[PDB]
């Protein structure tokens, strides 16, 4: 496994909605990644703990240059439903299925270009949320330890899965490295510039200076 | 305005002026399919309440006036939207949940209401914006010997998510004795069977329930009503209808760099600033058309009845309309009073160093001066 | 905190302390006179192009006639506040072309013909250190049609029925009144406030003004050059202090800031729901039927009317404070510019 | 056992902030003003302190009011005895009579009574079924309790706005009184005044 | 109570106005005391001889 | 009755607040009148334009 610990700095900012806002400072409370938390490294070598707790939303990051990180297996135990995404990267096959059991063609199919698509190492940042039976995906690749700066994440897919998810694992089908961070309900103060892109943000519960700024 | 018949000398603020809209435009998406309710309302068997069927209906045209001809329901309950206005505005997708319940349990399908079936079988969110349909099913889902097709869940370890489905049947552990798949004295089956007889009262009768759930925009609209779209018009203050978003104003080609996932634009007061057109992918920013204040400048009623009109803040080359004299002012413009090159004391203060007074010209007129 | 330096006066019943030399000093006192004149349309702020909401607003009382009357009474009072302070002279006096006032310079406060606004140098410094917004009708109701990618709050305040009226006296006339007062008090003294102007040389009315503080007039006539040099140095130090520090005019900046943030809060209050289902009247009318939208529109009407009443009451209290400060400024202009005051520390 | 009003108004978020200047600093300010007035006259209000004997200072004060200074130096003991008797008389008047300080006591009573009324407004029902939020949250479901909590919120917000408006009006009156007191300190303590009955 | 808190944030922004008004009043009273009493540059002391 | 009570209470509170502000203005004018009576009727005034 080789769980190594590091710092997250100011990363994980995503668009809270799908409306345009220019030259304003907007305050939103949502499921975010807090500033200066500790994300965990992973070194899975194939020659692996089969349990990663969800904790109401997860932030994923990858610096790999190929399709080693394939998909995610969202679910709980093996007693009811419990199967999830089967993302692969050639051109298509973004199939999401809720097939029963069969670990170690049912509900949904998604077509065209897959979620991970990039060629100067790239950092792909993903946010997976599940609120009130609605399953939401955020994805953004950034050309670049984690660098310091701000880069926002755009929404891609909302889904009516409607399942309870508490355990996950990435699909690695040998060396790999992927960052895992955990989201909590927090309030931000997003700054919009003249072009409608988030350039700076303040976490309203980090230190009293940021509380004064909020 | 003054509620009086004699008006003293000075300047008063009467009712404001507006530029009325000329025409109306209706905009709707490019979809002409028909929504298939014919496999939702009439069926041979409905799903159980613990395993309720969810049907996604999208990318079609839904006529809600034919719902009354598909099932014999007494009422049509809704939360967050009127039953009569379902054909006017339009949504993104509509979800149908069809299941059968008992007569006691009709009231507990409601936002923020607990009980037995609402916290263990089917939980509705507190911000539910949709409609609930319930009707009697005596001759369709009953047998004289007892209808045992439908099941129910009554023991659970914890509470329930909004819109969650539970399928697996595991023996409940109500005590310290382990069950391990044995329904002993302290372990019971989580699902018993409904029993329906035609001899029961009206409070235990069959009831089929179809729940339609909506989503309020935030996406390109796919299901919309039969309202006919209209060609666009620009640079005129008109009444617009952008996917059920109504309003009045002038539309202009803009230069705001919208992201491809963005559709609307909000101001500080949370009003709509710019819209992406649904038919053609282009941006239009909405501005309210011309308005302003009207001031009446007059001497006393016993002196004369001549009136000058001041349009506050309006560069009045855009006024659609009142004498033949127009004088520009830093406070707006003056109509009915001519400008002179002399200078006297201020009689009626207009503003920005400009006053007005009723004076002889030879013969009597209202003049404006510095 | 420290109250100050510790001191002890060497008091004895046969000892006195007498000065042998002096210092002429020029101090600066800042006083607000007028605040921003505002006008509020109830029908367009509360409902806005809505027939049903206007007919529900007619079912209330005559609240908005009272609000419009209060705001008009404030707006007339601001022009009266400017008129009492600055217009205290009957005739616009003018200075002679020769500017030798007994050795005193007076070049940094008398106006120049080069500037088109006819303001002096220190007035230019005072008008530069206040970053004033909403001076009147700058946009002229057509600048907001020229849509900018960086939208300001002025167009949003304009589009909700919150207008700002221009003052009656423009700054050119205020500068003319100030120049008339300076040209009166240089060449005549206190005589132009009682009757007509009585001409007198400057070094003689300065000797008149030393007689009002208990100093005989030979002190001027034997020390005219030193007093003139001290006055010129004090004027230059006032110029340097106004050039360097931009936080000295803090009293006039708050008059802009309070009347900007009050209108900003009044604009931002339109985005609240007030317990209803939406903050947009068009969505309420599109979604619901007549009877339920009557309740939703009633809730929005009550919330917006309470917000407007709060704004009007705050403006009334602030206008009372501004009127008290304007009365103090008028008394200071009447008793110190137009004469000589024996009141201590006034 | 018997809860006072201070703890009752403290437990509902109605706190009282201390003044910036303590009473020792105010007493030091008044002691400095008195020492400067005795040892200097009016000269400590213009520049630096100039020492002067007090008989000569009071001779200057008689020259202020239009009486020649030979009146003082021939009647100094009578004036000193009259001033000492006047100070003792005002001391006995402050010790005996208790209704002379009705302006500051009115300020204290007004603030305490306004806070007491603001606390006592929490017991009203405002059309709801109860004046306690926990009883409404434990007796009803969500939908009706939202209406009852909305009624209580509207009533308490109206009461709070009334209190804030009354405090603003009283603050304006107190600021006018403080400006008058500052003018009286500048014109009468720091020098002689020619205004009648000021 | 979190339900009353949710309805209070859903209500409006009157409370920031009330907090600003009370803070301005408190700063005004501090300014009043400073303006009335602090009119002397140096803390003088009376001589021991009285 | 509750709706009418709320409306009439709001109107009465508006009337009382406006009367309080007008009373403050009249009190300021009365203090000025008392100062003028003390300083100009009971003695000569050296203040310019008073
Ligand atoms: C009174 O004070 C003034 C300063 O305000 C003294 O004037 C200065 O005198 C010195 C003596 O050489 C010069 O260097 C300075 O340039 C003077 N300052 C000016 C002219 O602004 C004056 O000498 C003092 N009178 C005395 C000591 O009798
Ligand atoms: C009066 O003040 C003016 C300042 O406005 C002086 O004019 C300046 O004099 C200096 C000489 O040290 C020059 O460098 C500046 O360019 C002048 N500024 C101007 C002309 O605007 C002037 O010298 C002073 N004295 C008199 C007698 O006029
Ligand atoms: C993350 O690691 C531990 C938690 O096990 C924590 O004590 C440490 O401070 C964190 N490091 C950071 C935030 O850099
Ligand atoms: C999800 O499942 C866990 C364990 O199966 C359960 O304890 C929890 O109550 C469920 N619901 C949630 C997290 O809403
Ligand atoms: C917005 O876009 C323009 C277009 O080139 C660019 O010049 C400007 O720097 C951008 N602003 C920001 C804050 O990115
Ligand atoms: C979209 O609308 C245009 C305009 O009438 C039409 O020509 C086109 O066929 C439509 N697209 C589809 C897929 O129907
Ligand atoms: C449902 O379909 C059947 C057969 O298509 C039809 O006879 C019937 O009228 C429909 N409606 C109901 C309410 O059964
Ligand atoms: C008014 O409109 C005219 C015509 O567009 C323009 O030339 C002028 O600058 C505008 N403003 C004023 C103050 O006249």
């Amino acid at each position: 496994r080789t769980q190594s610990y590091t710092n997250s700095f100011t990363r994980g900012v995503y668009y809270p909605d799908k409306v345009f806002r220019s030259s304003v400072l907007h305050s939103t409370q949502d499921l975010f990644l807090p500033f200066f938390s500790n994300v965990t490294w992973f070194h899975a070598i194939h020659v692996d703990n089969p349990a990663l707790p969800f904790n109401d939303g997860v932030y994923f990051a990858s610096t790999e240059k190929s399709n080693i990180i394939r998909g995610w297996i969202f679910g709980t135990t093996l007693d009811s439903k419990t199967q999830s995404l089967l993302i692969v990267n050639n051109a298509t096959n973004v199939v999401i299925k809720v097939c029963e059991f069969q670990f170690c063609n049912c509900t949904f199919e998604y077509v065209s270009q897959p979620f991970l698509m990039d060629l100067f190492k790239n950092l792909r940042e993903f946010v997976f949320k599940n609120i009130d039976g609605y399953f939401k995906i955020y994805s953004k690749h950034t050309p670049i330890d984690l660098p310091q700066g701000f880069s926002a994440l755009e929404p891609l897919v909302d889904l009516p899965i409607g399942i309870n998810i508490t355990r996950f694992q990435t699909l690695l089908a040998g060396a790999a490295a992927y960052y895992v961070g955990y989201l909590q309900p927090r309030t931000f103060l997003l700054k919009y510039n003249e072009n409608g892109t988030i350039t700076d943000a303040v976490d309203c519960a980090l230190d009293p200076l940021s509380e004064t700024k909020c | 305005t003054l509620k009086s018949f004699t008006v003293e000398k000075g300047i008063y603020q009467t009712s404001n002026f507006r530029v009325q809209p000329t025409e109306s435009i209706v905009r709707f998406p490019n979809i002409t399919n028909l929504c298939p309710f014919h496999e939702v309302f009439n069926a041979t068997t409905f799903a159980s309440v613990y395993a309720w069927n969810r049907k996604r209906i999208s990318n079609c045209v839904a006529d809600y006036s034919v719902i009354y001809n598909f099932a014999p329901f007494f009422a049509f309950k809704c939360y967050g939207v009127s039953p009569t206005k379902l054909n006017d505005l339009c949504f993104t997708n509509v979800y149908a949940d069809s299941f059968v319940i008992r007569g006691n349990e009709v009231s507990q399908i409601a936002p923020g209401q607990t009980g037995n079936i609402a916290d263990y079988n089917y939980k509705l969110p507190d911000d539910f914006t949709g409609c609930v349909i319930a009707w009697n099913s005596n001759k369709l889902d009953s047998k004289p010997s007892g209808n045992y097709n439908y099941l129910y869940r009554l023991f659970r370890k914890s509470k329930l998510k909004p819109f969650e489905r539970d399928i697996s049947t595991e023996i409940y552990q109500a005590g310290n004795r382990p069950c391990n798949g044995v329904a002993g004295p302290n372990c019971y089956s989580p699902l018993q069977s409904y029993g329906f007889r035609p001899t029961y009262g009206v409070g235990h009768q069959p009831y089929r329930v179809v729940v339609l759930s909506f989503e309020l925009l935030h996406a390109p609209a796919t299901v919309c009503g039969p309202k006919k779209s209209t060609n666009l018009v620009k640079n005129k203050c008109v009444n617009f209808n952008f996917n059920g978003l109504t309003g009045t104003g002038v539309l202009t080609e803009s230069n705001k760099k919208f992201l491809p996932f963005q559709q609307f634009g909000r101001d500080i007061a949370d009003t709509t600033d710019a819209v992406r057109d649904p038919q053609t992918l282009e941006i239009l920013d909405i501005t309210p058309c011309s308005f302003g204040g009207v001031s009446v400048i007059t001497p006393g009623t016993n002196t004369s009845n001549q009136v000058a009109v001041l349009y506050q803040g309006v560069n009045c080359t855009e006024v659609p309309v009142t004498g033949s004299n127009v004088f520009q002012t830093r406070a707006g413009c003056l109509i009915g009073a001519e400008y002179v090159n002399n200078s006297y004391e201020c009689d009626i203060p207009i503003g920005a160093g400009i006053c007005a007074s009723y004076q002889t010209q030879t013969s009597q007129s209202i003049i404006a001066y510095t | 905190m420290s109250l100050g330096a510790e001191n002890s006066v060497a008091y004895s019943n046969n000892s006195i302390a007498i000065p042998t030399n002096f210092t002429i000093s020029v101090t600066t006192e800042i006083l607000p006179v007028s605040m921003t004149k505002t006008s509020v349309d109830c029908t367009m702020y509360i409902c806005g192009d809505s027939t049903e909401c206007s007919n529900l607003l007619l079912q209330y009382g005559s609240f908005c006639t009272q609000l419009k009357r209060a705001l008009t009474g404030i707006a007339v009072e601001q022009d009266k506040n400017t008129q009492e302070v600055f217009a205290q002279v009957k005739q616009i006096y003018k200075t002679p072309p020769i500017k030798y006032f007994g050795g005193f310079n007076f070049s940094q406060i008398l106006p120049d013909p080069s500037k088109p606004s006819k303001r002096s140098f220190i007035e230019d410094l005072l008008f530069n250190k206040v970053t004033l917004a909403d001076a009147g009708f700058i946009k002229q109701y057509g600048d907001c049609l020229g849509d900018i990618a960086a939208r300001d709050l002025i167009c949003a305040q304009k589009f909700n029925g919150l207008t700002v009226l221009p003052p009656l006296l423009t700054d050119e006339m205020i500068a003319q009144y100030t120049s008339a007062l300076l040209a009166g008090t240089i060449t005549s003294g206190w005589t132009f406030g009682a009757g007509a102007a009585l001409q007198i040389p400057f070094a003689m009315q300065m000797a008149y003004r030393f007689n009002g503080i208990g100093v005989t007039q030979n002190v001027l006539y034997e020390n005219q050059k030193l007093i003139a040099n001290q006055f010129n140095s004090a004027i230059g130090k006032i110029q340097d202090s106004l050039s360097s520090t931009a936080s000295a005019l803090g009293k006039l900046q708050d008059v802009v800031n309070h009347n900007a943030q009050a209108l900003n809060t009044l604009v931002k209050q339109l985005s609240s729901k007030f317990g209803a289902i939406s903050s947009v009247l068009n969505d309420i009318l599109s979604r619901l039927d007549k009877v339920e939208a009557e309740v939703q529109i009633d809730r929005l009407i009550t919330g917006r009317l309470q917000s407007l009443q709060t704004y009007v009451t705050q403006q009334l209290i602030r206008a009372a404070e501004i009127r008290a400060s304007a009365n103090l400024a008028a008394t200071k202009m009447s008793e110190c510019v137009l004469g000589q005051s024996k009141r201590v520390d006034f």
